[PDB]
């Protein structure tokens, strides 16, 4: 809804929209990480070599 | 550089093996050639992609330390020539040849 | 694929050297390497230098001060400029194609040398008087 002649100054560096958006996705992406496999028996004495050719 | 036997003697029918040694062969890839006297060299062992043993047809080659063995299966009397291993340096700056190895067929 | 060298036969000592190698019947002449390799009688082979069609050349560093390899691509014939001929350089000289196949980005070094498949005529380079 377009408005007529409202002198309003922004401040993109100081708002809580950025602060919440940073808080939302980290919590949301951690929420997808919950039901997956933990899978920490593999932290063992791994031994390797170069790929042979 | 590289290090080869000067000459290898074998009867026909057996398996002759030539050991190209040298300091750059710790890392880099080894070529092989054949040259008849009075004629041109002939590439005899080339390579495919890296994890593919190059190419295995009539000849083969293994690697152990700074030594590379040139396996010749089924020696007859027609392959009499002089043979050459070739590589480059690990720094990848210049290309050297082997000393030269004569095939001696009984 | 054909190839043929080009030579004068008899060269005096302390003069220069002008050789070339003409290539035909090559569907992709633009993506190989082109090299000179010489041979002394009863001796091993002796790499000289190489050229690629970008213009990048390398050389044998011991021979580098007297040699130069240049190139025409319209006629697929690359040249050879050796200076200061000595009698120890009397031998059998060769032009050769060193093939390269490609498994990806050329600018990232996803290529490898196939190997030197095609060898030249040979020329009795005689440095005498
Ligand atoms: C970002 O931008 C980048 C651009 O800057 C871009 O990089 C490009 O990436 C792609 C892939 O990532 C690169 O593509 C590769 O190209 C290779 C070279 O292809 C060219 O050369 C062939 C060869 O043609 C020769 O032969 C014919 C006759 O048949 C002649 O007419 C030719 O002129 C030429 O002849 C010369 O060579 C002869 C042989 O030595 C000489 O005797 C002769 O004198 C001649 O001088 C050309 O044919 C190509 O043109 C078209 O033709 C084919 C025909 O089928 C088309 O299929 C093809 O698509 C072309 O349109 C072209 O000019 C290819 O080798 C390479 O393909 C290999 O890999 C793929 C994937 O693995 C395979 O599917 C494919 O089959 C090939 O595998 C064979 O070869 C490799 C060798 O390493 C082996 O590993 C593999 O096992 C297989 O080997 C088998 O077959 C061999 C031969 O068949 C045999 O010898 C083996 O022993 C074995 O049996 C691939 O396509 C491209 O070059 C890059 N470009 C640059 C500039 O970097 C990048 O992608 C971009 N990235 C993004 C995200 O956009
Ligand atoms: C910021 O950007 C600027 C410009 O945008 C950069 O400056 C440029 O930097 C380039 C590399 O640092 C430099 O290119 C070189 O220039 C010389 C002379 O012009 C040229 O000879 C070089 O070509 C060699 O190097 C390239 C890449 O390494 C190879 O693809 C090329 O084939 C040449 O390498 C060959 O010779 C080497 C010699 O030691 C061998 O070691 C090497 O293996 C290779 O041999 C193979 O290729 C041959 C050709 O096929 C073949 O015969 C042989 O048998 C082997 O197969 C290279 O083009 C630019 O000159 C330079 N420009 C300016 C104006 O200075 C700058 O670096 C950037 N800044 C920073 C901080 O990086
Ligand atoms: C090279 O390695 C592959 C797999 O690593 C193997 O199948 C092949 O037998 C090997 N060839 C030689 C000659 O050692
Ligand atoms: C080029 O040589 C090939 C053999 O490598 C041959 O099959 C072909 O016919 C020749 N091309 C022409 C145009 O004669």
């Amino acid at each position: 809804i377009h408005l007529e002649n409202v002198t309003e100054e922004f401040n993109m560096w100081k708002n809580n929209m950025v602060e919440q958006m940073h808080e939302d996705i980290i919590s949301l992406w951690d929420q997808s990480l919950k039901p997956c496999v933990k899978l920490t028996p593999l932290c063992v004495t791994l031994q390797c070599t170069n790929v042979t050719n | 550089e590289l290090t080869q036997p000067p000459s290898v003697s074998v009867s026909p029918g057996q398996t002759a093996r030539i050991t190209c040694s040298g300091a750059p062969l710790t890392s880099r890839f080894t070529y092989w050639y054949r040259q008849k006297p009075g004629q041109a060299p002939v590439l005899i062992i080339s390579r495919s992609s890296q994890r593919s043993s190059g190419w295995s047809g009539r000849f083969s080659a293994s690697w152990s330390g700074t030594t590379v063995t040139l396996t010749i299966r089924g020696v007859q009397a027609d392959d009499e020539a002089d043979y050459y291993c070739q590589s480059s340096d690990t720094s990848d700056s210049y290309k050297m040849f082997g000393g030269g190895t004569k095939l001696t067929v009984l | 694929v054909q190839l043929r060298e080009s030579g004068p036969g008899l060269v005096k000592p302390s003069e220069t050297l002008s050789l070339s190698c003409t290539v035909s019947n090559d569907s992709r002449p633009s993506d190989h390497s082109w090299t000179w390799v010489r041979q002394s009688p009863g001796k091993a082979l002796e790499w000289i230098g190489d050229i690629h069609y970008n213009g990048a050349t390398t050389y044998n560093p011991s021979l580098r001060s007297r040699v130069r390899i240049e190139l025409d691509q319209s006629i697929p014939r690359f040249s050879l400029k050796m200076t200061s001929m000595t009698a120890a350089d009397t031998g059998m000289y060769y032009c050769a194609r060193n093939a390269i196949r490609i498994y990806g980005v050329v600018a990232l070094g996803e290529w490898f040398h196939y190997g030197m498949d095609v060898w030249g005529q040979g020329t009795a380079v005689t440095v005498s008087s």
